């Protein structure tokens, strides 16, 4: 299922779309400052010596050459924001390939929605891409519970699980799973009395 | 132009007083709020209005060619007054008396009708409202639906414990580097 | 805004100032981005559900009391008397005077919705547990759904049922003390009062600089244009332009900063929220000072509030051991 | 034999090394961009 909903949404990859358009569209923006006039006589560089005192021109180039210095100084900026932004995502995809796919990680809701199983690294450009193998629960049926139990005027505590009556027998069971079994001293240990 | 001071704001009556040497008002921030007309030495009060943004609710090119124009925080009882040429920057002075708006907390939409329905949000807005498109086509806007109010059997002697179980696969995708560059 | 800010009601800065290209259009579109991320973060920080749970009728848990937390019906607002108190004690009016292009936008997620997510997912770490975060909900009762949680310590759960109304009113009275606690020091919201401060100080302070010479021979542009004529007059307002949007880049600069902070603290909380609320964490100094039993997540003015329920041992004893 | 294997090589302690050289060249270049015109006659103060 996963190659056709990889393919039907363009949301799917939307991600790493948006890093290379935004690397891309940064140099758009850049070579377009060259032609911008910075109230200057005009942009290309020969025009300024054509005409003017060159004295002047040396003024009038300094107003040109740190508009121009300006606009890659700000370019330099842009990308160093954008530099620590993916490698605090780095450091969490290393985090991720070190815990869910060399192990098994019992943080919740960190590995995969719901309980978490495996995964699967594959490569992408510019990035990585996970198949998080979760485990999720499904229809469900409820009963009637008592928190504890006494049989020899002593109280009994689960060794595992939760006590479960369906109407006429309990039962002791997993925690998240269905499974019924009788009630043994091996399922059970005791603490005190019933009272 | 009060003694020489520049400003293109309204002219209305203010409860504040002066000293009667104290001439020019002012504020914390450094504007201009407050003159006193030479002729009359009543007290006068100073603000502009008005500006803000101008958005275009639109779908996608192929879908349709209609529009609403949101306008941002301005109070929709005084742009119906501000038809007028020369006074109006956006070209579309007949756009002011339009379709059926609504008042929301970021200002009114112009072009968009109002349901009252519980849908989900396509193209947020802004405190609580957001536009769709829905059928006879025509912008619409409601009102957020955070999902059904599911119930919950609470009682003081119930367990829920499933049955079966399906294994999912879901997909995450997070980047890692970045194209270098050189200048 | 671009021309608003720096040539506002100035028709002759339009031809001077777009000859300097696309330069604006980059700031509208960072500021778009910081007010796109706000969003993003208020989306994935509270929605960690779809559904909307909603409380019981009677509100007995097992002998334990909730009635500080949840919302209360008599008040107008779905809010809880903890809210009441952290809502007045955040101060901010302030944006009247913000006339020239400076337009706070508001969120997209209104005051009262983020109070109804706080709820849900209130009512479904009361009712629930853990299990409603990873699949469809299991509703337990409170006082085996605390049972669970020495389970994950180190301690058998056979401490908690009979030692019950003991652990009832030690917790209850827990509660009675935070109610004072916010109030008893004014850094006890010095981590969101300092915040709602640094849009205060930054946002005044972006107006001074307008109001500045900025080495130019007036701060106002119509006087400067009257008594010296316009041949010479772009040589005068070159310094002021120059100055202004140098000003705007930097006040654009320390906004991506803080917002990269923000961003930062965001994952973080988002992050506490996925484990010391829907589970149980077992990592030592994350959701409290020491063992992590469970936490409540409540609502707050830009920001969000943690009540780490934790566990301290006391009154050791010595022994000799082999 | 962690004192062999620190006190050898130079390589062990580079992590906090380019931490004390990233704010030392930095004060350096600080320095040195006062020797620049920045388009003016000189760069001193008081003897233009
Ligand atoms: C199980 O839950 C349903 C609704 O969730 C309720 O109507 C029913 O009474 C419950 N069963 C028992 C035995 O309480
Ligand atoms: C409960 O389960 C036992 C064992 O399967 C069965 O004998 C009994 O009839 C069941 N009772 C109900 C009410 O389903
Ligand atoms: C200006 O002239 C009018 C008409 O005589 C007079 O009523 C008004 O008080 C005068 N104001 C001053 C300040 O002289
Ligand atoms: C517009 O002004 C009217 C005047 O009473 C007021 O009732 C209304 O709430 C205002 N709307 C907005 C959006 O400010
Ligand atoms: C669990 O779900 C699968 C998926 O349809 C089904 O084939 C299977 O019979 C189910 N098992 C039980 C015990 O309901
Ligand atoms: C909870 O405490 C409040 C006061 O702190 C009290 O008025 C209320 O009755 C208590 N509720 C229960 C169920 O004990
Ligand atoms: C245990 O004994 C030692 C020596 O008698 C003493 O210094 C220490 O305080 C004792 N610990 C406690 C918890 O009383």
């Amino acid at each position: 299922k996963i190659q056709d909903s990889l393919s039907s949404t363009p949301s799917a990859l939307g991600k790493l779309q948006d890093v290379v358009n935004h690397n891309a569209q940064a140099l758009n923006t850049l070579v377009k400052q060259l032609s911008s006039k910075f109230g200057a006589i005009s942009s290309v560089l020969n025009d300024i010596f054509s005409r003017l005192d060159p004295p002047e021109a040396e003024v009038q180039i300094d107003r040109l050459i740190t508009g121009r210095l300006q606009s890659l100084q700000t370019y330099v900026t842009q990308q160093l924001i954008r530099a620590a932004e993916i490698r605090a995502s780095a450091n969490l995809a290393a985090t991720k390939m070190s815990e869910c796919v060399l192990g098994q990680s019992k943080r919740v809701d960190f590995c995969g929605k719901g309980y978490h199983l495996m995964s699967f690294p594959q490569s992408a450009p510019h990035g990585v891409v996970f198949l998080h193998v979760t485990y999720v629960p499904a229809q469900e049926k409820n009963f009637t519970t008592a928190p504890a139990i006494c049989h020899d005027g002593k109280a009994h505590f689960p060794r595992e699980g939760v006590f479960v009556s369906n109407g006429t027998h309990w039962f002791v069971t997993q925690r998240n799973f269905y499974e019924p079994q009788i009630i043994t001293t091996d399922n059970t240990f005791v603490s005190g009395n019933c009272d | 132009n009060f003694n020489g001071l520049k400003g293109t704001g309204v002219l209305t009556e203010s409860n504040k007083k002066f000293l009667p040497f104290q001439q020019f008002g002012r504020d914390i921030a450094d504007t201009t709020d407050a003159v006193r007309d030479p002729q009359t030495l009543e007290i006068l009060d100073i603000t502009p209005c008005s500006f803000g943004g101008v958005s275009v609710i639109t779908p996608g090119t192929n879908t349709s060619n209609q529009v609403a124009v949101l306008y941002q925080g301005v109070n929709c009882t005084e742009v119906p007054v501000a038809i007028h040429a020369d006074q109006l920057t956006p070209t579309w002075r007949v756009y002011s008396t339009g379709s059926n708006v609504f008042q929301t907390r970021a200002g009114c939409l112009i072009g968009a009708e109002y349901v009252n329905n519980s849908y989900e949000c396509d193209i947020p807005i802004g405190a609580g409202i957001c536009a769709s498109y829905q059928t006879s086509q025509s912008i619409i806007a409601y009102t957020m639906s955070l999902g059904a109010e599911n119930s919950v059997a609470y009682s003081n002697n119930s367990i829920a414990i499933p049955t079966n179980f399906t294994i999912s696969v879901t997909t995450e995708i997070l980047p890692v580097s970045m194209t270098k560059t050189s200048v | 805004d671009c021309t608003m800010y720096i040539c506002g009601d100035s028709t002759e800065c339009s031809n001077l100032l777009l000859q300097y290209g696309s330069f604006c259009t980059q700031l509208k579109r960072a500021l778009t981005g910081i007010a796109v991320e706000q969003d993003k973060n208020t989306q994935e920080v509270f929605a960690q559900v779809k559904q909307i749970y909603k409380t019981p009728p009677i509100k007995y848990f097992g002998g334990f009391n909730f009635s500080q937390i949840l919302p209360d019906p008599s008040k107008p607002s779905k809010r809880s008397p903890i809210e009441d108190l952290l809502f007045n004690k955040v101060t901010l009016l302030i944006c009247a005077q913000k006339f020239k292009g400076l337009t706070v936008l508001p969120p997209l997620l209104t005051d009262e919705m983020i109070a109804q997510y706080t709820s849900a997912l209130l009512a479904g770490t009361i009712t629930s547990g853990w299990t409603f975060g990873a699949g469809p909900a299991l509703q337990i009762p409170f006082p085996m759904q605390m049972a669970y949680r020495f389970n994950g310590i180190g301690v058998t759960q056979n401490v908690l049922y009979e030692n019950q109304k003991l652990i009832a009113n030690q917790f209850n009275s827990a509660i009675g003390k935070i109610q004072d606690s916010l109030s008893s020091t004014p850094s006890a919201l010095g981590k969101l009062q300092d915040v709602v401060n640094h849009n205060a100080q930054a946002l005044n302070t972006l107006v001074k600089q307008l109001s500045s010479k900025f080495g130019a021979i007036s701060s106002v542009l119509n006087d400067i244009f009257s008594r010296l004529d316009p041949p010479e007059a772009e040589v005068q307002i070159d310094r002021l332009i120059t100055g202004r949007l140098q000003s705007l880049q930097t006040y654009v600069t320390q906004q991506l900063i803080r917002a990269a902070e923000i961003r930062a603290s965001a994952n973080l909380a988002a992050t506490k929220m996925s484990e010391c609320v829907l589970g149980q964490s077992k990592r030592v100094d994350f959701c409290g000072k020491g063992y992590h039993l469970m936490s409540f997540p409540q609502s707050a003015p830009h920001g969000v509030v943690f009540l780490h329920v934790t566990y301290v041992p006391a009154q050791e004893k010595n022994f000799t051991t082999a």
